[PDB]
RNA sequence: AUACAGUGAAACUGCGAAUGCUCAUUAAAUCAGUUAUCGUUUAUUUGAUAGUCAUGGUAUAACUGUGGUAAUUCUAGAGCUAAAAUCUCGACCCUUUGGAAGAGAUGUAUUUAUUAGAUCAAUGUCUUCGGACUCUUUGAUGAAUAACUUUUCGAAUCGCAUGGCCUUGUGCUGGCGAUGGUUCAUUCAAAUUUCUGCCCUAUCAACUUUCGAUGGUAGGAUAGUGGCCUACCAUGGUUUCAACGGGUAACGGGGAAUAAGGGUUCGAUUCCGGAGAGGGAGCCUGAGAAACG
């Protein structure tokens, strides 16, 4: 439509506008994905 | 700039032309007032020639009209509760032309009464007004329809629904009720 | 351009003037003014190329405000205003007058005028409304306005007014049968009774007019003026009677 | 300063505002009655 | 039904008075074009609310008068009319059909179909691509 | 008090039950500070479109608050103006004080109380010492100045006459607008004689070509059975004149209407008191000059003048064979004029009186 | 209907010094026989004999200009392109056409005389009755 | 001339300053023609046009003086100039010019709702010739309210009358010339817009919804309509009559232009069309600028 379908698409503009990012975790992942099932499910 | 020409739009064929000319002055649109409820702020504009056009962005008060009766009193304004063009628009309470508003009752009926002697809910023909619009003076909040540009005019003019146009708009929130 | 437009070359000019080509590289741009530009004659034309009473633009100005001429009863002091078709040029030192008037050949003409016809100016009525206060105003072809007028006065009607006044006097409302005094199209400048009209709503109200060599024509209704009768002018026309020989 | 001179142009524009109001009044009236002749004929 | 859009379709600076009781809703206001034009009585019994319809909305119709034969209907409340007419070569000096796909708004108090001579009139602009309202009918 | 934030500022806070109201013992302190700057944006004149709406805002804002608070400003209107000669002798003022100061400040006051009143119509209250007094007082210096000065003080006759016609149709106004909210009975002395006094005697050929408002005074009067008492008070000398401008033919059907529906109320209207036979006398000379109305002295008149008739007949409280030879040739005027205007229950109701 | 009802300037203009076509010109001064109006010899010749006698057009151009002085009452001037332009043609011309005063580039031209006359040219006669009304 | 009046620098204020060269090529685009604007804007032109305090406060610049800094056309602080008539009827005459007692009314601007854009004279018919009819014609009439608002206003401005009256106050009164202002018209313009017309090529049959493509409804926006823009939708339109696409040397063409007063087609003028004024981006006044000093 005008802009309502997702026309997936990849975007020149904003291809390396912000490509990439250091991957600044403050974690490890491990732990936390532990933790994220020990969360308010468990 | 924001511009109101035909020189980017397909042509019939279903082909695009070249470009013509950088946008000139005339053909230009300006921005648009959302306009809000409050404080009354009202921001003037020069237009072409020296045509003032007045953009308010908030409001309270509003000039609202019976041609029951034939009567039109400036009041303040409660809320917005329908509008056909965007349910957003609805939401977030920017009034418009043709907008579907909650109004006070007090000096509509203050009038009623002092000029009738009867109270409302609880001139005898003429004092047999509508049940519904009874029911709204007993309610306190009345159902009006702004049907004014209030980002040319800068005011805000509206009247109380009647029978079939009450009819309808009652259908429409329950409806979407 | 950036707006309108002030210099404009001697070829560029309208043919009712009859000039040379090459008198300078620009004409007399008229002023803005009660006739429209495309059908007017300014002074400096009128006094310095036809009648040659001037022929150095200074001259003409030096002339203008000495303040002799005046035009419509009234005094201007322009060099470039805009007298226009069937009008009034009056001068007090040489105690004259011209009633302008169109020939055949679609240009403009002079006509010696004496004081008392020259008293008087006819108008083509072109509407009249209801303006405020609920008064009627009637328009003229030249931007002439007049409260309280006939409620006879109908749109295409014609009203002479006296000039010393600037008050309408006589009326006259477009019918079958008038002398009429073609104005525009394809057949200005030829005079004679109307024949009858065509009406075209969205479109033109044609009008076919019989001339004194009993020959008919069509023109726009735009394009009438009405002087009146048949054997009865309000004007004195001059000789020719609109022929061409 | 207050001036005679001010003082007169002041009664004359005002007697010229009162005098041409009463021009219009006196055209209204004579349309008046020759509207009321041309509806009596 | 004809009220079946978002907002309230009605025809605007009409009133009816609920007070004083009538025969048939609603005082419906209709002018007449003139132009040699006749207003229908389809249209002032006409109970749609077309603001685009020549007769009861309020557009002008000032100028040029033209006709023309219906191909497609399928749209809303438009057609598209096409119009073979002669054209003239003269670097042949032969003639040839040429045909202008053009449309127009149409009122429903007019039911046209597919083989219609249709005379229409032109308004001041009604859409991106229409400048044409229809006025007189014939069907066949 | 500041003039470009004054209308939107009251709309603020001002507006009851709404944002940023007042409270009811600080209110009840507060009165008279909002009654005099209220009471100074009133005297300021509307000279243009700007004070015009500043007024019309002003008296539009008034009656909102309660019925003893408009009571105290209505208190300070008649605290700046006085009755205190008049009312402490009978109709007489010792001081003749008649300037044009007095009768300016008269006339604000009178067009302060049209406006609360125009405002408050069926609402407004009503207080004995508050209105009364300075009504007939103006009034009467009114006609004092009217009597006792000739034309060479046209600027007093001038204002005097407005003056006098804008008491007597506030008069008018306010005898239509309370009704019977209190009783009457109290001044009816002194308003009737303040009545009888100036106009009754040339009340017959003062107004004809219009209605006025001692006229319509009168109109409420008749048709109020309680006003009866006015009726009853009177040995019916405005009746008089009542009779004497019905059979004037200058008079205008606007004027007639009226006249003849208060004369049916009183014909249909029962009492049980005293000159009631006083009442249908004058009802059987209204059928005598009636009878050469209708018809060479509009059609909605007809119609009600002949529902009216329909009323007389139909009880026919009158028998005599003079009143009968008057009803007969009644009929026969009725049924030879024209009535293909008229429906067929009207005509039924004819043809019952007939 | 639509059409246009505009002054027709270039049809109230003229086009007959456009369509004049001197050697038949000539021949219709010879046989309508009115005298001449020619000038003396001093009036004719140019300058201290540089040039040529005068073309007969130039004798009328020339008569035309003093015309515009006659009534106009005002002259020409050194303007610099149209005239340089101008003189250097009309004396190229002189120098490659007249001799003696007279011309003969009129028949090193091409332009026709059939398309001045043209058997009767405009309205011409194309019907056997026209023929007969034309003989009678 | 003891207020000045001649003249005049600095400055306030009014208006104009919107009539410069370089670089890029489009075939309904442009351009030419023709409309429409009961759908818009307008400084200027001219024409009309508004009964609704013997005079209210300011400020500056300049000047004076004191300074800063390498330094601007840089900069500091101090002193300075209520009222008022008019329209509605009519009580009388006195018969002429009528004059008139007493009875009623009186802005524009903004925004919106409401309200606003069937009869008669005879001469006609009948006529009993007196008249009835407007049936049949000759002729006439039409077809503001409620409020709302930063108040707009209804001139605190220049050139000359010198009289008339007595209250001789220098009191009243007044006439003939300039600058402004309310609105409307008109003029100069401008914007879109109807339709009419321009090359080669199917070795171009697809094109549009992938900025709405087509249309509706509603709203914002604009001086103004209109998918111009957004919601809500309908699912369309163009096309071998070849749409579309490609190339076009499109310094191109327009009787656009005066023409060639006899060169074989040729001259002279005019419109090119757009963009730029270190470079993208944004803003500002004025009637008119997307001004690019």
């Amino acid at each position: 439509s005008k802009g309502r379908k997702l026309n997936y698409s990849v975007q020149d503009p904003i291809a390396n506008y912000e490509a990439p990012i250091t991957s600044g975790y403050k974690w490890s992942d491990d732990q936390i994905d532990e933790f994220f099932a020990g969360l308010l499910g468990q | 700039g924001i511009s109101r020409d035909s020189r980017h739009k397909r042509s019939a064929t279903g082909a695009k032309r070249a470009q013509f000319r950088k946008k000139r002055k005339f053909e230009l649109g300006r921005q648009p007032a959302n306009t809000k409820i409050g404080a009354k702020r009202i921001h003037s504009v020069r237009t072409r020639g020296g045509n003032k056009k007045y953009r308010a962005l908030r409001i309270e008060t509003g000039n609202f009209s019976w041609a029951s009766e034939g009567i039109s009193k400036k009041t303040r304004i409660a809320g917005v509760v329908y509008h056909p063009s965007n349910n957003e628009l609805v939401r977030t309470n920017t009034l418009t032309k043709a907008a579907i508003v909650q109004i006070d009752a007090t000096p509509f009926r203050q009038w009623f009464e002092a000029h009738y002697g009867q109270t409302l809910g609880k001139r005898a023909a003429s004092a047999k007004i509508e049940s519904s619009v009874e029911s709204q003076f007993s309610a306190g909040r009345l159902y009006a329809c702004i049907s004014s540009r209030p980002g040319q005019s800068g005011r805000c003019d509206g009247y109380i629904l009647e029978g079939e146009e009450l009819a309808f708009y009652l259908r429409r929130l329950t409806a979407k009720k | 351009a950036r707006g309108p437009k002030k210099h404009l070359k001697r070829l560029a000019a309208p043919h009712h003037w009859l000039l040379d080509k090459l008198s300078g590289c620009y004409a007399p741009r008229p002023s803005a003014g009660p006739h429209k530009l495309r059908e007017s004659l300014p002074l400096i034309v009128f006094l310095r190329n036809r009648l040659k009473y001037a022929l150095n633009g200074r001259e003409v100005k030096a002339i203008l405000m000495q303040r002799h001429v005046k035009v419509d009863g009234k005094v201007r002091t322009d060099t470039t205003y805009p007298a226009g078709f069937m009008d009034v040029i009056t001068l007090d030192a040489t105690n004259e007058n011209f009633r302008l008037v169109y020939d055949v050949k679609g240009r403009f003409a002079v006509h010696r005028i004496t004081d008392e016809e020259a008293s008087y100016k006819l108008g083509k009525v072109k509407k009249v409304q209801l303006g405020k206060k609920g008064v009627p105003y009637v328009v003229t072809h030249d931007g002439r306005t007049i409260r309280y007028p006939d409620p006879n006065i109908k749109v295409n009607d014609t009203v002479k007014i006296d000039l010393a006044s600037g008050k309408i006097t006589d009326f006259i409302k477009f019918d079958a049968g008038k002398l009429v005094y073609v104005t525009g199209g394809r057949n200005l400048g030829r005079i004679g009774t109307i024949v009858h009209k065509e009406r075209h709503d969205g479109g033109f109200d044609l009008v076919h007019i019989k001339d004194s060599l009993d020959n008919t024509f069509v023109t726009r209704l735009n394009n009438v003026f009405v002087i009146g009768e048949q054997g009865k002018p309000y004007i004195s026309l001059p000789k020719g009677k609109g022929i061409k020989l | 300063l207050v001036t005679p001179q001010r003082l007169q142009r002041k009664r004359h524009q005002r007697a010229l505002k009162v005098r041409n109001a009463q021009a219009q009044r006196e055209a209204a009236a004579e349309y008046a009655q020759l509207l009321a002749k041309r509806l009596s004929e | 039904t004809v009220q079946s859009e978002r907002a309230f379709q009605k025809q605007p600076h009409i009133f009816n008075n609920p007070k004083v009781k009538t025969s048939k809703r609603t005082k419906r206001w209709y002018k007449n074009a003139g132009l040699g034009f006749k207003t229908p009585k389809t249209a002032i019994e006409g109970s749609y609310i077309d603001k685009k319809c020549p007769f009861t909305g309020l557009v002008s119709i000032r100028g040029k008068i033209l006709t023309g034969t219906v191909v497609s209907t399928k749209m809303h409340r438009t057609i598209v009319i096409r119009r073979a007419y002669l054209h003239y070569i003269p670097k042949y000096n032969r003639y040839e059909k040429r045909h202008k796909n053009v449309p127009v708004h149409v009122s429903p108090a007019f039911r046209v179909q597919v083989g219609d001579i249709v005379t229409v009139g032109q308004c001041r602009p009604i859409s991106k691509t229409v400048r044409f309202n229809v006025v007189k009918v014939s069907a066949a | 008090l500041d003039d470009t934030l004054f209308k939107d500022e009251i709309t603020t806070f001002l507006t009851e039950n709404g944002s940023q109201s007042i409270k009811a013992e600080d209110e009840k302190v507060v009165m008279p500070y909002v009654l005099r700057i209220f009471f100074g944006r009133a005297q300021v004149p509307p000279t243009s479109g700007q004070k015009r709406s500043r007024k019309i805002a002003v008296i539009s804002v008034l009656p909102n608050f309660k019925k003893p608070y408009i009571n105290d400003f209505l208190s300070l209107a008649s605290e700046r103006l006085d009755y205190n000669y008049f009312f402490g002798n009978s109709h007489q003022i010792n001081s003749s004080k008649a300037t044009l100061k007095t009768i300016r400040r008269m006339t604000g006051f009178v067009n302060i109380v049209n406006s609360t009143l125009s405002v408050l119509r069926t609402n407004f209250p009503l207080h004995t010492n508050s209105v009364l007094q300075p009504l007939i007082y103006s009034i009467a210096m009114a006609y004092y100045v009217l009597d006792t000065e000739s034309t060479e003080e046209v600027h007093l006759r001038k204002m005097a006459s407005n003056l006098r016609q804008q008491g007597l149709k506030c008069l008018s106004s306010v005898f239509e607008f309370v009704g019977n909210t209190f009783d009457w009975s109290t001044s009816m002395e002194d308003i009737y004689a303040v009545v009888v006094k100036p106009r009754i005697s040339h009340f017959s050929d003062e107004n004809l070509q219009q209605p006025s408002s001692l006229l319509r005074l009168f109109l409420y009067w008749a048709h109020n059975p309680s006003l009866y008492q006015f009726l009853y008070y009177d040995e019916f000398a405005t009746a008089t004149a009542l009779m004497d401008t019905i059979s004037n033919q200058h008079v205008k059907e606007a004027v007639i209407g009226p006249i003849i529906e208060a004369a049916d109320s009183i014909i249909r209207n029962p009492v049980n008191d005293d000159h009631y036979v006083d009442l249908v006398t004058l009802i059987c000379t209204s059928c005598l000059k009636i009878l050469p109305s209708l018809y060479v002295k509009d059609s909605n008149s007809i119609s009600t003048f002949l529902n009216l008739l329909v009323s007389i007949t139909e009880m026919g409280f009158i028998q005599d064979d003079h009143v009968r030879s008057r009803l007969i040739s009644s009929l026969i005027s009725i049924l030879k004029g024209k009535l293909k205007k008229l429906q067929e229950n009207d005509t039924q109701k004819i043809l019952k009186i007939l | 209907t639509h059409f246009e009802d505009r002054f027709d300037a270039r049809e109230h203009k003229d086009r007959s010094n456009k369509s004049r076509m001197q050697a038949m010109e000539e021949y219709i001064r010879e046989s309508s026989d009115q005298p001449d109006w020619s000038a003396s010899i001093g009036a004719d010749i140019v300058n201290h004999g540089r040039g040529g006698i005068k073309s007969l057009r130039d004798t009328e151009k020339e008569r035309r200009v003093t015309s515009f002085e006659e009534d106009n009452f005002t002259r020409l001037n050194i303007t610099n392109k149209a005239e340089k332009r101008k003189q250097k043609q009309r004396e190229r011309n002189a120098r490659m056409n007249v001799i003696g005063g007279e011309d003969f580039g009129i028949f090193s031209s091409k332009r026709k005389l059939e398309d001045s006359t043209s058997r009767r040219g405009a309205k011409k006669t194309r019907s056997a009755w026209d023929r007969a009304q034309r003989r009678l």
